[PDB]
DNA sequence: GGTAGTGTGAT
DNA sequence: ATCACACTACC
């Protein structure tokens, strides 16, 4: 139930959307990314009512990440009305995310 | 004979103060030191050795000490002083001839570390003196609590400098004798530290005389410089930099930027087994952070790993990025480097084929970009860039090592004026035109000088003819100057288009390979060996020659060297390139004795060498010279004289193939091509 | 601020 | 083949 993004659908899917949207900037080669990946499926399913989870593979979509100064992956960006509300880097845990979410939502 | 050496406040170009000198006189076995105020006496001592028909030994004296003393004598004592060429011996010139299979630091200009192979001990010591001296200085100042500055070790005379000075004559004297103990160049019968100058050149191998005359003339050439159109190259740089930008824009669009891991310190281990995973990019585990009670704005959570990354923008200069983007377009590398990596030279880039048309088209942009950068690099941005080398007198004084190559060829550097782009390559006209006599205005009449470019005609083939004359009685030689050797070789080998044969021959002489050989007609790469068999089959003399050369070296060697036209030994790296070494060495020594004889003949005709004279040597690029002349008439004389001298050289070495030259008059290197 | 690797510039 | 030197990528 996760939104799979692209550079061209970003502005409209994330910035011009209602509600909080958590974006995961990841890559196939990154280790921590492949780690927090399963966690996201659950999170996307649990908060299925008050949050949308979206992934952006930075190799297929090389234009967006730079606009946010991505310096490490996976990078989690929380958007609220087209702006970055909260941001955390690194493969957080199923519970660390829950905290970050509940605390920022 | 006397061995000498001096210490001054700078390089020839800007020296103004004679700090000190030392002389060892063989006739008295003593070392006399000369401090600042003994300069007049130092000079008297050298002229004294000249009056008695003696000899003066210096290490790198031909390029520094002698011209330096002339200059310093005129500036500090308002005295004219000119050591005659015939009275001077240079142990640096001697080592380069005797230990030709070795390199050297060009008196400290090159880092020992970067040089391959061993180095003659005494020579290394002599070339490292400025560096060691600077070390003792810098080390001693700091013990006195003072800041060290640029090159203050050379501003004033001191006793540490005088000690180093004496040391030099000590080592130079040892090096000199080590060199004289080589019976191949100096007969054991004679004591060369006890003969007059005319005997020293006379009784030693011909090569000693040639190299000393070559170093002397070439020292003059560096001083002359090559008139350079600075403004011209700056305007060209603006153009090139523009085309570079535009090529970067179009390219940084077709090929987007990407992300790459970078900055990773810890190893990534499977979160389940712990199995280290070195194949995976290195990560980093933040030691602090947490989600938090005030929220924690920071972006890291302790224990939560992440792969630190950087944003890399396509750089057309990086063959790696190019290899990364093209395979990603469907390019399947064929030939890799002998060290794990795809080949991305202009040849392969030329053969790459991809689906996306825009990509296929970008490949040409990349090739143009690489070439543009090559030009910018050589003319403006590189370390040895022309614009960084032009001097106040408006000339580029390129360095030349009269015998820096094994074969006896010279090497040129700072900047290598023997590698200016040719008129046939992209932007070669403009580059080449920026180097010309026209860019020098006469010191008296303000009028532009004229240039004379003379090229030894088909020297490599003539040298080949000569050496095969022993087996074909001058057949090849005769065909060269009467028939169409190129056609004859066209019939020897099959190669359709008796012009592919010309490509074939010069290839056959300068190494080349079966692939490139067959690549003349068509594909037939290694299959082209068949062609390199028909030739040698229809030209048995070249085969006889090779066999004979082998008998000379191989038996495990019977001898590891070949005898050049002037008797010197010419180290042979591999038996496979022996014929090549022989030929290149011949052409080399022929062109050396040639530019030497040319200038002597010009001087015996009345003409003076210098910008304050009639002609000025500007450059010597293996088989060619470019000479600045004050007038067309003089330019006509130089050309005629370059032809006479070449014939004289041919006669001098009983060459079995008539030798020639062709010259062109013009304003610069572009027209004189 | 050097080293190694890969390449191009010329005869 | 013989040689100089530039630009990338790495410590
Ligand atoms: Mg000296």
């Amino acid at each position: 139930k996760i939104i799979h993004l692209t550079d061209d659908s970003f502005d409209t899917d994330v910035l011009k959307a209602d509600g909080a949207i958590l974006v995961d900037f990841w890559a196939e080669w990154c280790g921590p990314c492949k780690m927090i990946a399963p966690i996201l499926d659950e999170i996307a399913d649990e908060y299925q009512g008050k949050l949308t989870v979206a992934k952006l593979n930075i190799d297929q979509n090389p234009g967006t990440a730079p606009k946010y100064g991505i310096r490490g992956i996976p990078t989690l960006l929380l958007f609220k009305n087209g702006e970055v509300a909260a941001t955390k880097v690194g493969a957080l845990s199923k519970g660390q995310l829950k905290e970050f979410l509940d605390a920022n939502l | 004979m006397i061995v000498s050496d001096i210490e001054a406040n700078a390089l020839l170009e800007s020296v103004t103060k004679f700090h000190c000198g030392v002389i060892y006189d063989y006739s008295t076995a003593e070392y006399v030191s000369y401090r600042p105020s003994d300069f007049g006496a130092y000079l008297d001592a050298l002229e004294a050795e000249v009056a008695r028909g003696g000899l003066i030994v210096f290490h790198n004296g031909h390029k520094y000490d002698v011209p330096a003393l002339t200059k310093l004598a005129k500036l500090q004592l308002n005295r004219e002083f000119h050591l005659p060429r015939e009275n001077c011996i240079d142990t640096l010139v001697l080592s380069r001839l005797i230990h030709s299979n070795l390199k050297d630091t060009d008196m400290g200009l090159l880092r020992s570390g970067k040089l391959p192979g061993a180095l003659e001990a005494w020579g290394y010591r002599l070339g490292e003196m400025k560096g060691e001296y600077k070390d003792d200085f810098k080390r001693m100042l700091e013990e006195q609590g003072e800041e060290y500055v640029d090159g203050m070790e050379w501003w004033n005379f001191n006793e540490e400098m005088m000690d180093y000075n004496v040391q030099d004559v000590v080592v130079t004297k040892a090096l000199l004798e080590k060199l004289l103990s080589d019976k191949h160049y100096f007969p054991p019968e004679i004591d060369f530290t006890d003969v007059g100058y005319t005997t020293f050149w006379s009784e030693s191998l011909e090569a000693v005389d040639i190299e000393h005359r070559a170093a002397w003339l070439l020292a003059k050439q560096e001083r002359n410089g090559f008139p350079f159109d600075t403004k011209a190259i700056e305007e060209l740089y603006v153009e090139l930099a523009a085309r570079r930008s535009e090529l970067l824009r179009k390219l940084t669009e077709t090929f987007g930027s990407w992300y790459q891991p970078k900055g990773g310190t810890e190893m990534f281990c499977h979160p389940r087994t712990g199995k280290p995973l070195p194949k995976y990019p290195r990560i980093k585990t933040p030691k602090v952070g947490g989600i938090f009670c005030e929220l924690d704005t920071r972006e890291y959570v302790a224990g939560a790993p992440y792969t630190p990354v950087e944003h890399v923008v396509f750089n057309p200069s990086s063959r790696d990025h190019i290899q990364k983007k093209l395979q990603e377009a469907g390019w399947v590398p064929t030939k890799y480097t002998d060290k794990g990596a795809p080949v991305v030279d202009d040849e392969v880039l030329e053969g790459v084929r991809v689906d996306d048309p825009e990509k296929q088209a970008a490949i040409d942009l990349i090739k143009e970009y690489l070439m543009i950068q090559k030009r910018i690099g050589q003319s403006a941005e590189g370390d040895k860039a022309w614009l960084r080398y032009v001097a106040e007198d408006g000339k580029i004084h390129g360095s030349v090592n009269p015998n820096g190559a094994v074969t006896g060829r010279a090497t040129h550097a700072f900047p290598n004026l023997a590698q200016i782009p040719g008129v046939r390559s992209p932007y070669g006209e403009q580059c080449r035109a920026a180097f010309g006599a026209e860019h020098h205005l006469d010191g008296i009449t303000g009028k532009p000088w004229v240039q004379a470019g003379i090229d030894a005609s088909g020297l490599e083939l003539r040298c080949l003819a000569h050496f095969m004359a022993r087996f074909d009685n001058g057949e090849y030689a005769h065909e060269i100057l009467n028939g169409d050797i190129h056609t004859k070789n066209q019939i020897a080998a099959e190669l359709p288009t008796r012009d592919n044969a010309k490509t074939f021959i010069y290839g056959f002489l300068y190494g080349a390979g079966d692939e490139k050989i067959g690549q003349i007609v068509g594909a037939g790469k290694e299959r082209g060996k068949e062609l390199k068999k028909k030739f040698l089959e229809n030209t048995p003399a070249i085969a006889a020659l090779r066999e004979s050369i082998q008998q000379t070296l191989v038996e495990k060697w019977k001898r590891r060297w070949i005898k050049g036209l002037d008797g010197r030994k010419v180290h042979v790296r591999s038996p496979h390139a022996a014929l090549n070494t022989l030929l290149q060495s011949a052409g080399a020594l022929i062109c050396k004795l040639w530019i030497i004889k040319t200038e002597e003949m010009l001087v015996e005709k009345g003409l003076k060498h210098g910008w304050d004279g009639d002609f000025a040597y500007m450059a010597w690029v293996h088989d060619e010279i470019q000479v600045g002349c004050r007038t067309e008439e003089i330019a006509q004389v130089v050309i005629e004289t370059a032809q006479e001298a070449m014939r004289w050289v041919g006669d001098h070495w009983n060459f079995r193939c008539l030798l020639d030259t062709e010259g062109k008059m013009g304003p610069n290197w572009a027209i004189c091509h």
